[PDB]
This record gives C-alpha cells, sequence and structure tokens, in this order.
C-alpha cells in the first residue's frame, strides 16, 4: 500500500517534516510525502538568501482519481507522481533526489 | 505552500 513507500510519512507536522529533513547530511532535494494534518510534498532545497530550506506543495486530488500538483501533469498514483519528479523537477524547486530517511 |  502506500505504507510501503519509504517515502511515505503518515500524517506528521510541517514541523517535524522540517525537522526529519534540514539536518546536514540530507543533500538538496530530499523529499518525503506526508498526509495533510490530500498529501502535501516537503522537499529541501537551498538558496544564498535562505540557505537550506525546505519548499511544501499540496498534492491535489481530482474526483475522478488522479492526482496533481500542477494542472500541466496529473497522475494516477502517488507512486507515478514520485517516479516523474524524481526525473524531472518540472517546476518544482528541485528535482526529488533523496527518499527523507 | 508552494503553488508551482
Amino acid at each position: 500500500s502506500i505504507q510501503a513507500e519509504e517515502w511515505y510519512f503518515g500524517k506528521i507536522t510541517r514541523r517535524e517534516s522540517e525537522r526529519l529533513l534540514l539536518n546536514a547530511e540530507n543533500p538538496r532535494g530530499t523529499f518525503l510525502v506526508r498526509e495533510s494534518e490530500a498529501y502535501c510534498l516537503s522537499v529541501s532545497d537551498f538558496d544564498n538568501a535562505k540557505g537550506l530550506n525546505v519548499k511544501h506543495y499540496k498534492i491535489r486530488k481530482l474526483d475522478s482519481g488522479g492526482f496533481y500538483i500542477t494542472s500541466r501533469t496529473q497522475f494516477n498514483s502517488l507512486q507515478q507522481l514520485v517516479a516523474y519528479y524524481s526525473k524531472h523537477a518540472d517546476g518544482l524547486c528541485h528535482r526529488l533526489t533523496t527518499v527523507c530517511p | 505552500y508552494e503553488e508551482i
């Protein structure tokens, strides 16, 4: 199920996700998917005026079933959405490089 | 939440 995915962290808070993502070993683009406290994608990123920071994206769910962050691309599962943005940032701050430990 |  989704709970067998190592990138899925359940219903954690934004503060907890930033605490998990932002340590000094996690590379730029480390990420996790969490349930909204429908899902949220949280990604670490670096910029000079901010340093290493987390961006949070809402993953919207269609009534017909698919998921999307931009209307430009939609997916039938969270697994396909994570696969796509691991290959292409395509508007996200950074490509998904590393599953958060 | 960031809008892409």
